[PDB]
């Protein structure tokens, strides 16, 4: 089709540019990669309160690992952060955004509605209005375009996988979302049809089951431990019939690389 | 005090949440546009079309693109600081009455325009609102695309985007008749609404109603079927008690035009929209083989 091609190139190039800082966590005084996994769990809770889409809550955690690559934050301010980011992601991305006074409502009044409007000019200008990112889910459906036939459970999983990801800083800040796409798109496909990662993908973006094999043996790690994690609203959203319950799924012992 | 530097010299025009006036730096001697953006009277803070508008222009620098210079943020107030252009489209037809505008005038402009639009959607940026009132021209024989408070940044494939966009002397049959998905190709059928007033100097489709411009579209194309354009007897808003109108003659539809000029414009207002031409491949018709670029007499 007319302008894939150009458009897959693109965006190659701008997640370099707008890719976080690997070693942040470790120069931060006051917070933890532990309390980042329990911000991000509640992120997801208000995504599924308001009904909003998939690709809002991928760009608000782009927002917030930037913002801290630079700022220094106490652990009782992290919180207004956080709500800061997924207002300004849901004016760019979603048809009817929610109101101030409803993202105001949500942190059961521990902020007022002059201090959530001030730290949206704070990370406006910290990130110098540079909004457009590329998230996991862009490269995702692209990818999906490969398959024979189509399949609405290896769509639906892959998701859930990219989506658990976002919850644990190490390790997964070290690997581009180009990257972690390829990752949960080949698990999903071998879980699903015993399938692999398909040679039209090899020839459109030069990665091989070789130069993906670091970020699977992390991937395939995280999805045996699931159901022990501390953090479970992913798992809970996942279990409905609009996602095809693939959460109930059982994972393949082992991958054989 | 951000904006010691400036002295203002007069107004412009009127706008969405903007007012604008014509400038000039007392260091350098530059002219430019300034739009205002007040935030006092916005209990909402900084209103989605600027947050849109800005992070999507710093990302496109092209001959054919209006450039945007600088950003200041000072007080209870936004500032946009744009280059400055002479006119716009619609008022230099308006002088143009008497003696029309020259043939090889209109192919420079339709050749630079189309160069623009394909820079937009190789780089996932949908434009919506094309028209004469937003494309502007200066004295040395150049054409930019302009206001981008209506644009937004798309995906592969695209998903359901907000309904109803475009002025409605400009806007696709497929937004007309409900269609769940829209792309690119509802850009590319505005240029062609435009290519048509520059040679006959009068708009091509002027409704009344989202009716009244169906109608008129069918009595020009003729009524479409499941031959020209499949799936269309399924859509939302189709019904069978449509009238059904013959198709016309091409040269009766812009009569002046040659050969050639007939073919570009009937690829541009194909009905199916896959099958519609796109910026990219419309840059090699033959109708551009003998283009230059001429300079305007303005005043
Ligand atoms: C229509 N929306 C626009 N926003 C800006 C910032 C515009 C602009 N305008 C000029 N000069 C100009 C000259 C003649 C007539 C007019 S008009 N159409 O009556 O308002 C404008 N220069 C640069 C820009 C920009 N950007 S237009």
């Amino acid at each position: 089709p007319d302008y894939h091609e150009d458009i897959h190139t693109y965006l190659r190039e701008m997640e370099v540019k707008c890719k976080p800082k690997v070693g942040y966590m470790k120069k931060q005084p006051d917070i933890t990669n532990s309390m980042r996994a329990i911000l991000v769990d509640w992120l997801v809770e208000v995504g599924e309160e308001y009904k909003l889409q998939n690709e809002t809550l991928h760009l608000a955690v782009n927002y917030i690992d930037r913002f801290l690559s630079s700022m220094s934050v106490l652990r009782g301010k992290l919180q207004l952060v956080g709500t800061a980011a997924m207002l300004l992601a849901s004016k760019f991305e979603e048809i009817y955004p929610p109101e101030v006074a409803e993202f105001v409502y949500i942190t059961d009044d521990t902020y007022t509605k002059k201090q959530v409007l001030r730290m949206e000019h704070l990370v406006l200008k910290v990130l110098t209005f540079d909004l457009a990112a590329p998230t996991v889910n862009q490269f995702l459906t692209q990818y999906f375009l490969h398959q024979q036939p189509a399949n609405c459970k290896v769509e639906s999983l892959a998701m859930f996988l990219g989506e658990l990801s976002l919850i644990d800083a190490d390790p997964y800040l070290k690997y581009l979302p180009s990257v972690i796409a390829g990752a949960a798109f080949h698990l999903a496909l071998y879980t699903v049809t015993g399938q692999s990662w398909p040679e039209s993908l090899i020839r459109k973006t030069g990665y091989t089951l070789e130069s993906l094999k670091p970020c699977l043996m992390d991937l395939h790690q995280t999805y045996l431990k699931a159901p022990q994690h501390a953090q479970q609203s992913i798992r809970e959203k996942y279990k409905n019939s609009k996602y095809h319950g693939v959460s109930l799924l059982n994972p393949p012992e082992t991958l054989n690389l | 005090g951000s904006m010691e530097n400036f002295q203002k010299v007069e107004k412009i025009g009127e706008g969405t949440y903007g007012v604008v006036y014509k400038a000039r730096n007392k260091l350098t001697g530059e002219v430019v546009a300034l739009k205002k953006i007040r935030l006092d009277t916005e209990t909402e803070g900084v209103p989605s079309t600027a947050i849109r508008e800005i992070s999507l222009l710093k990302e496109l620098n092209h001959p054919n693109i209006v450039k945007l210079l600088d950003v200041i943020h000072t007080e209870n107030k936004l500032y946009l600081v744009f280059e400055f252009l002479h006119q716009d489209l619609k008022k230099f037809m308006d002088a143009s009455a008497l003696t029309g505008i020259p043939l090889p005038l209109i192919k420079s402009y339709l050749f630079q325009l189309l160069q623009g639009l394909a820079f937009c959607h190789s780089h996932r940026v949908l434009h919506r609102d094309l028209k004469p009132q937003n494309l502007l021209i200066n004295t040395e024989g150049a054409i930019k695309l302009a206001d981008f408070g209506l644009a937004r940044a798309f995906g592969v494939p695209v998903r359901t985007y907000t309904h109803e966009v475009v002025t409605l002397w400009y806007r696709a049959p497929e937004i007309l008749l409900g269609c769940k998905y829209y792309s690119t190709a509802v850009d590319i059928w505005s240029l062609g609404c435009i290519f048509a007033e520059m040679v006959t100097r009068r708009a091509l489709f002027p409704g009344d109603s989202e009716i009244d411009q169906l109608f008129r579209i069918f009595r020009t194309l003729g009524t479409p079927d499941e031959v020209v354009w499949p799936g269309v007897t399924s859509m939302p808003d189709y019904k069978p008690s449509f009238p059904k109108w013959a198709r016309q003659d091409f040269s009766k539809v812009v009569p002046p035009l040659d050969e050639d000029g007939r073919s570009l414009l009937s690829q541009m207002l194909h009905y199916d929209p896959n099958k519609r031409i796109s910026a990219k491949a419309a840059l090699a018709h033959p109708f551009f083989q003998d283009v230059t670029k001429p300079v305007p007499h303005l005043r």
